[PDB]
């Protein structure tokens, strides 16, 4: 005999308040209950199981399902009354590994800890709460009573103990192998290495003699599975890594499900094929929230599953992560508030690619996105690899100067470079800081009725150009616009701007270069034509010169 | 004689779990870091490791202090804090010291040195928790649980405040007139001292707080790292809400007055008395923007008697300990940044301007979170309390980038302004 260590239970308990339930033992059918007790004896003489008394008034409902058409059954303990009754615990798969961020390894094994999860012992003050019973045959006798001595199956409990548990186990053994490296997924567990298979798989032994000084059952035999893995929807060479096949279903009528998300299939595997677009495919979803529905694609969301079927054509592998050399991140602008990267350490070896989606705003100008963008992926960066990427940007090291410099909120981008790849991403018009000497003094001002709808748009100028136009159906703030507008369109290459209007104030200070409203959109249309323009604001209903509010309330 | 055998006592609040706060990405230099230090803060018993029955996290992160180079540890307990009951005891928040602003000089001291030597109440332990994250997530976090009183922490104080009060007896009784201030892990020491005299009253208590802790047998040794060997120098004898100013000129155009206009117009919002019609009248016509306009008799007793109101500070002006306090930030471009402190709008309790250039001016961000320390640093000499703040930055790019340019043991709460303010040259 040789002596085994024990496995130190966990502290569980029950939600503050609330106690284990009482839930009722469905009738059973002879053959189903006769697979039961069979199967209920087996887990008994291993020590899974336990029989217990009337001392014990808690209740799980078991039963049986047939194992594909075979001899054998299936034993099933329904502990859906049991774990909303069990406290939380510290799940730490939240937030899985990346496969770019991994190291390249010369060899990796698979083993396999089926054994050891049974080893896993259970916290006896709460075994009492974990109890099922099977109705005997014809109900001419009492019940048999169980209780699980181990990690049930089946309880919400058990994986974030069997982790916890299989860690504390395999800490020393990482520790003086610093030369390895292990990992445990559900039943697996991988250990990598740098060594020649006769090093590697000498301390793979090693690993299973460790596991045997607790007790655990290890497989030995030359395992069924072989690099490259299945895991987490990843195809895992030693060397190489790629997304299990996209290939992008054909099909006439596309309905609600097979475009939108869901969680596939272009989102979740844009992580490494390059140039890809979503967005009116997206689209297709606004507004809307079928539960069944042949939705119109539109031919806008053909032509980008024209390129989606152009880049799915060729594969791409991804690269593993080498800490030496450096990081490199690349961003290009695809239009549509679509923005689109690529990290590498070598050129056109992406370790992983993205897509940038812009947010929901009124309006926005191409540098902000960017910003945006570069965050995003540095964030990201930050989790995969521990550092930032060094960024390479399609604008002008001049361009981001007069931005940031200018602009009224703080803004940061880290370490970057220029890279010549059109479209650049450019500052569309830039207003004045003082009064334009010699340009032409536009007043402006706008009205409207809140009930008729009805109100008025336009300006007076120092040379006595003036001008008013009735507008039907418009607002207030529509109708401050429509004077700036009108300014502008009739305003020579300079000018000199008055409004009272915070409201447009406040969307022109914002430098949008696109928008939602096409009255903005015009605007900044005039702004980009104009040489030197300046905007300047008063106070409204002041009596302030050249501001005629009556000329708009008429 | 000596008994710190006995843990002091800490609840929560009835319907509030402990805090569950997602644990945010770290570069692998501060991940170093957080390792030997966590390596040793278990190996001297003040954290020890914790199972999957701990379901709480209080995020941690790593810093480094003013002209230090050596990587501290931070923990924005932040919602522990506010989820933490309402410390009710002899301390709430020490009695208004409100000589501490009035001081020539204050240094600031970090006493954490610390509040080890005191356990922590056993049931309270668990809500505590945090992670020490690994890189792209290969390995599990590192869990850990406090055993004694943590840094970052509103209760570490309020607890050691009844041992904080017995160390000072020597001091505080040879100088009446320096008055002593702790906020965190701070400890305010101000005096109407020259500043050579000032500086050496320091010294005193610096080699004296030597005794109760840091170094000499024990007796009293114990307690958490002595980094308190730096101090900090304010002058809050050199402050106020700052004027209103107008411009003095000989000639003004029609831009200049449309400003000034404005600029007034503003200012009636908080100075009620403000006229602007003969200024306004002037305008009165359609003339151009660089025009220049001879200002009217009517018009410049106007603007002189506006120059008065402004003059003369608001009334009506007073803190109230209940409410929150508010700082509004302004970037004001060449590393120029204004700023304000106000419960009630247009009611500012204070306003100032910074302007620092040092590790700067190329990075906004790291201007304004020294800028947003500053604030907050004369937030604690004048109230005792930091003010939540109104920060003129994109949600993402301050949370992408402040972690590294901190350096306080304390964390105000922040917004993010998303509208650009009308009144922004206003303030300068
Ligand atoms: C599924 C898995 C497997 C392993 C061995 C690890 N741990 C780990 N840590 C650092 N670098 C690498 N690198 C690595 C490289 C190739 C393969 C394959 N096939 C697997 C891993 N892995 C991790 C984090 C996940």
């Amino acid at each position: 005999m040789v002596p085994i260590s024990p496995i130190e239970t966990v502290p569980v308990k029950l939600k503050p308040g609330m106690d284990g339930p009482k839930v009722k033992q469905w009738p059973l059918t002879e053959e189903k209950i006769k697979a039961l007790v069979e199967i209920c004896t087996e887990m008994e003489k291993e020590g899974k199981i336990s029989k217990i008394g009337p001392e014990n008034p808690y209740n799980t409902p078991v039963f049986a399902i047939k194992k594909k058409d075979s001899t054998k059954w299936r034993k099933l303990v329904d502990f859906r009354e049991l774990n909303k009754r069990t406290q939380d615990f510290w799940e730490v798969q939240l937030g899985i590994p990346h496969p770019a961020g991994l190291k390249k390894k010369k060899s990796v094994t698979v083993l396999d800890v089926g054994d050891a999860y049974f080893s896993v012992p259970l916290d006896e003050d709460f075994r009492k709460y974990t109890a099922f019973t099977i109705p005997s045959i014809n109900n001419e006798t009492p019940g048999i009573r169980y209780q699980y001595n181990v990690l049930p199956q089946g309880w919400k409990g058990s994986p974030a103990i069997f982790q916890s548990s299989m860690t504390k186990i395999l800490e020393p053994f990482a520790a003086q192998n610093p030369d390895i490296v292990i990992y445990q997924y559900m039943d697996d567990l991988y250990v990598g290495s740098d060594l020649e298979i006769g090093q590697h798989r000498t301390k793979i032994e090693e690993l299973r003699q460790h596991l045997l000084r607790w007790g655990l059952t290890t497989p030995d035999k030359k395992h069924q599975k072989e690099p490259p893995f299945l895991w987490m929807g990843y195809e895992l060479h030693p060397d190489k890594w790629t997304v299990q096949p996209i290939v992008l279903p054909e099909k006439d009528s596309w309905t609600v499900n097979d475009i939108q998300k869901l969680v596939g299939k272009l989102n979740w595997a844009s992580q490494i094929y390059p140039g890809i677009k979503v967005r009116q495919l997206s689209k297709l979803l606004r507004g809307t929230k079928a539960l069944t529905e042949v939705i119109p694609l539109t031919e806008e969301a053909e032509l980008e599953l024209a390129e989606n079927r152009e880049i799915l054509k060729e594969p791409v592998h991804g690269v593993y992560y080498d800490p030496s050399k450096d990081l490199i991140a690349e961003i290009q602008k695809q239009g549509q508030g679509q923005w689109t990267y690529q990290i590498y350490q070598e050129p056109f070896k992406n370790l992983k690619t993205g897509k940038y989606a812009r947010m929901r705003g009124a309006h926005t100008n191409d540098v902000k996105q960017l910003t945006e963008a570069v965050q995003k992926i540095t964030t990201e960066s930050i989790v995969i690899w521990g550092k930032t990427p060094k960024f390479k940007l399609p604008i002008q090291k001049e361009t981001w100067e007069t931005w940031w410099t200018e602009y009224w909120q703080a803004t940061w981008i880290p370490e970057w470079e220029f890279v010549n790849t059109p479209p650049l991403v450019k500052l569309w018009y830039q207003l004045e800081k003082e009064p334009i000497v010699g340009a032409e003094t536009f007043y402006v001002d706008g009205a409207a009725n809140r009930e008729t709808k009805l109100g008025k748009a336009g300006y007076v100028t120092n040379k006595g150009r003036q001008k008013v136009v009735p507008l039907t159906n418009t607002t207030n703030q529509k109708t401050e616009l429509q004077a700036i507008y009108l300014a502008l369109q009739d305003s020579g290459l300079e000018v000199n701007i008055v409004t009272d209007s915070q409201y447009a104030l406040g969307i022109i200070q914002a430098q949008p270069d696109k928008s939602e409203s096409e009255l903005v959109n015009q605007i900044i249309e005039q702004l980009i034509k104009k040489e030197k323009v300046y905007l300047a604001w008063v106070p409204a209903h002041k009596g302030i010169g050249g501001n005629e509010q009556v000329d708009k309330l008429v | 004689p000596i008994s710190p055998i006995e843990t002091v006592p800490v609840k929560l609040k009835p319907g509030m779990d402990g805090p569950k706060v997602k644990q945010w990405p770290l570069t692998e230099e501060k991940i170093k870091a957080l390792v030997e230090i966590c390596t040793e803060m278990e190996k001297e018993g003040k954290i020890s490791k914790i199972g999957p029955e701990n379901p709480y996290n209080t995020p941690v992160f790593a810093i480094k202090k003013k002209d230090s180079t050596k990587w501290r540890k931070l923990v924005d307990f932040r919602e522990l804090n506010k989820r933490t009951q309402d410390f009710w005891e002899v301390q709430l928040g020490i009695p208004h010291p409100a000589g501490l602003k009035k001081k020539k000089s204050v240094t600031v001291l970090d006493v954490g040195d610390a509040y080890f030597s005191v356990p922590l109440d056993e049931d309270f332990r668990k809500y505590t928790a945090f992670t020490i994250p690994s890189i792209n997530n290969e390995t599990p976090g590192i869990r850990y649980q406090y055993n004694v009183l943590p840094q970052g922490w509103k209760g570490s104080p309020a607890i050691f405040q009844s041992s904080m009060t017995k160390i000072l007896e020597p001091f505080k009784k040879q100088n009446p007139d320096i008055v002593i201030y702790q906020y965190m892990d701070d400890l305010y020491v101000g005096s109407d001292l020259e500043i050579g005299q000032h500086r050496t009253k320091i010294e005193e208590l610096r080699q004296h707080l030597l005794r109760w802790g840091l170094t000499t047998p024990d007796k009293k040794h114990q307690k958490e790292p002595p980094f308190l060997w730096m101090g900090y120098e304010l002058h809050p004898d050199k402050w106020t809400v700052q004027p209103i100013v107008l411009p003095e000129k000989d000639s003004w155009t029609v831009n200049d007055i449309q400003k000034l206009v404005g600029k007034l117009n503003w200012a009636s919002q908080i100075y009620p008395g403000i006229k602007v019609r003969q200024l306004s009248k002037l305008l009165r016509g359609t003339k151009a923007l660089t025009e220049v306009i001879p200002l009217t008799e009517e018009a410049e007793l106007e603007l002189a008697e506006n120059r008065e109101i402004l003059k003369e500070p608001v009334h009506g002006v007073y803190y109230d300990p209940s409410k929150d306090l508010i700082a509004e930030i302004q970037k004001q471009g060449q590393g120029q940044w204004t700023y304000q402190i106000y419960q009630e709008p247009f009611k500012n309790l204070k306003t100032g301007k910074y302007a620092r250039m040092r590790g700067a001016h190329t990075n906004d961000v790291k201007q304004l979170t020294e800028a947003v320390q500053k604030i907050t640093t004369e937030s604690i000499v004048i109230w005792g309390k930091t003010p939540k703040f109104k920060l003129p930055i994109q949600k993402e790019t301050w949370e992408t980038w402040w972690t590294e340019y901190w350096q306080a043991t304390w964390i105000p709460e922040w917004e993010f302004v998303n509208t650009p303010p009308l009144v922004k040259l206003w303030y300068q």
